[PDB]
């Protein structure tokens, strides 16, 4: 669970990100098709190449919904009910892509926050994406 | 690299299946044991309960093509490169198939090895097929990209 | 999250196991060392030769904490404190173990219960082992 | 398999790293982030909060020996397997320490690279490296019976 610290810890560091949200989403995007191309598997409609407006328009979606589960940390569930359906239902991406995704987003946070990817922060980012990925695969069976 | 008395375990156990039956019992319970994997099968039909899965005719026969090729790879245990190079190739581009899938459906299928040999489904046995199973697994992943 | 029909489907099983809680317990670790030899490096102090003593009395003690969660569908964090607690703080059994020995057990469970392990019941156990793991692994961070 | 570029941007990067540090950095985020890892460095002390785990000589000191093996291994990188097949023989038989603890280590590490470089550590660099990391994982692996 996200302790007190956890949480403050995340709004602080996604605090920073603000605007580059988008931005941060779409570079962790790149960074997961690059380190692990299987994920490519759930684009093959995407046009893949740095730079593409799908990809952006992508992140800026992950990013928001991030943005989301921040805005909501003491109650992910609820605040993330529509995207645990699409993502159970629909979308039905394999549970461990998520752990791909959650550690590039960790990698594009620490290569924008020199001064707050501090240990305690990397630690709490962490519990924060594992749990927002544990949020959005609830429903699958 | 399964011991010389892993490959003859296998070999001895494998000539028992019934490679068709198997097959379609395997994939039926991929897709019920996990059912975000009836993504990839929209053209199977009815999918809906454990009992219209495990029914349905598309399943028992692709389940059948799925297993045929993995009994093939079975006499090619030091290549299994050359027998999924090309059903590598199409899972990739084509089908576009997340990998990750094939550790379970090996799993399943070691599953539903033990639910059909019971007892001669031995833990040493075991051990030979997850070899098995793993290996077909990276060779199905090979031409990824 | 556990439906109704899978409580149903995890009783009706696990209570033909029955009697037989040391020597599926015992049948399950040992296929799991065979078959993911890395699990033994939790084991380093146990006799790990076949139909050894250490791995029966240790293979019971698993068996009989399933029954135990079994017994407790409804309240299993509660149920579990303690081996949450054992397993977080003291022995720290990297999570990835938990998928290697769920896997095991179940192939045990497939192997001595011919009539009972159906396509739904196999995805119920599949469930449960999932729930207790993640209830076992529940206090790690 | 890393392309020429690939090794070219490792090599690159990797003369910028000292190694000393980078390796305390790693170890003690692994023992933060992953407490259970904690577990075979109950002879190191207190660590029981990140400040504590940080500046603990011990970690850093370990730290310093890990990645230190870790960056001869770089001169390897087209036989990791021999490189590190004692290494690997003495985690498995002497030190019974779980493979998995070499994975996370090297996505640690990953973070660490990211944090300290910043834009240089660009998603090219990041693929490379994860192909690095996972290739010290698997020869540290290999020796595992
Ligand atoms: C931090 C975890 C993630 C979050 C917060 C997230 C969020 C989202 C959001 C907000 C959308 C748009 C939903 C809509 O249109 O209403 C979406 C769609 C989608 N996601 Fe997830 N996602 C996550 C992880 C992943 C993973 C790991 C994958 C697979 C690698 C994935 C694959 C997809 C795909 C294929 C779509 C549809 C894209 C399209 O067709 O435009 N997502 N996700
Ligand atoms: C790991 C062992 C597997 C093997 C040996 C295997 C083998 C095969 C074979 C022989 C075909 C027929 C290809 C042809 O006739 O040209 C096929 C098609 C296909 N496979 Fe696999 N497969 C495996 C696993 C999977 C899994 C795990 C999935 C996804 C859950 C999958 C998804 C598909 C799909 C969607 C098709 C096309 C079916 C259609 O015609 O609509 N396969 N595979
Ligand atoms: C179904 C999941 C599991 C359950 C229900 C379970 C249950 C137990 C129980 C009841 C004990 C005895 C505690 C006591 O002495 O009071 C125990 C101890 C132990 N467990 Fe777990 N366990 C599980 C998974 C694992 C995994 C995956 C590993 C690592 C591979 C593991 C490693 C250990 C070790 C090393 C001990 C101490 C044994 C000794 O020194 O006697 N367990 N566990
Ligand atoms: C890149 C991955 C790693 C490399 C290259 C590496 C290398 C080394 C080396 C060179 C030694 C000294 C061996 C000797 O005495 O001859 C050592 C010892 C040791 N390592 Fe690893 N290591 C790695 C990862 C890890 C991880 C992730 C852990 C656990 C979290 C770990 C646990 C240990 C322990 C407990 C010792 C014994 C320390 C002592 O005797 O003071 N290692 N390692
Ligand atoms: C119980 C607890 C705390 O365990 C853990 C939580 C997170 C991780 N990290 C990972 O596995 N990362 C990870 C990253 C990549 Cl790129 C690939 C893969 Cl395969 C895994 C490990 C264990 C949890 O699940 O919350
Ligand atoms: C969201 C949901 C339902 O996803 C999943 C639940 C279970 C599994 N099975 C596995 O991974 N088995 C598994 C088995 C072995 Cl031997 C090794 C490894 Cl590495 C993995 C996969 C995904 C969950 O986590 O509850
Ligand atoms: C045969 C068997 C059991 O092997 C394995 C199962 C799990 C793992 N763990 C991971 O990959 N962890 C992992 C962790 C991190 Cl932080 C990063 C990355 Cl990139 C990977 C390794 C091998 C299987 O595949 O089922």
């Amino acid at each position: 669970v996200l302790s007190p610290a956890d949480k403050t810890n995340v709004k602080a560091a996604w605090g920073k990100v603000g605007a580059h949200a988008g931005e941060y989403g779409a570079e962790a995007l790149e960074r997961m098709f690059l380190s692990f191309p299987t994920t490519k598997t759930y684009f093959p409609h995407f046009d893949l190449s740095h730079g593409s407006a799908q990809v952006k328009g992508h992140g800026k979606k992950v990013a928001d919904a991030l943005t989301n589960a921040v805005a909501h940390v003491d109650d992910m569930p609820n605040a993330l009910s529509a995207l645990s359906d699409l993502h159970a239902h629909k979308l039905r991406v394999d549970p461990v892509n998520f752990k791909l995704l959650s550690h590039c987003l960790l990698v594009t946070l620490a290569a924008h926050l020199p001064a707050e990817f501090t240990p305690a922060v990397h630690a709490s980012l962490d519990k924060f994406l594992a749990s927002v990925s544990t949020v959005l695969t609830s429903k699958y069976r | 690299h399964l011991t010389p008395e892993e490959k003859s375990a296998v070999t001895a156990l494998w000539g028992k299946v019934n490679v068709d039956e198997v097959g379609g019992e395997a994939l039926g319970r991929l897709l019920v044991v996990y059912p975000w994997t009836q993504r990839f099968f929209e053209s199977f039909g009815d999918l809906s309960t454990p009992d219209a899965v495990m029914g349905n005719p598309k399943v028992k026969a692709h389940g059948k093509k799925v297993l045929g090729a993995f009994s093939d790879g079975l006499a090619h245990l030091d290549n299994l490169k050359g027998t999924f190079a090309t059903l590598s190739e199409l899972h990739c581009d084509k089908l576009h198939v997340d990998p990750e899938n094939f550790r379970l459906l090996g799993n399943v299928l070691v599953c539903v090895l033990a639910h059909h040999f019971g007892k001669e489904f031995t833990p040493p046995v075991q051990a030979a097929y997850q070899k098995v199973v793993a290996g077909v697994a990276n060779a199905l992943a090979h031409k990824y990209h």
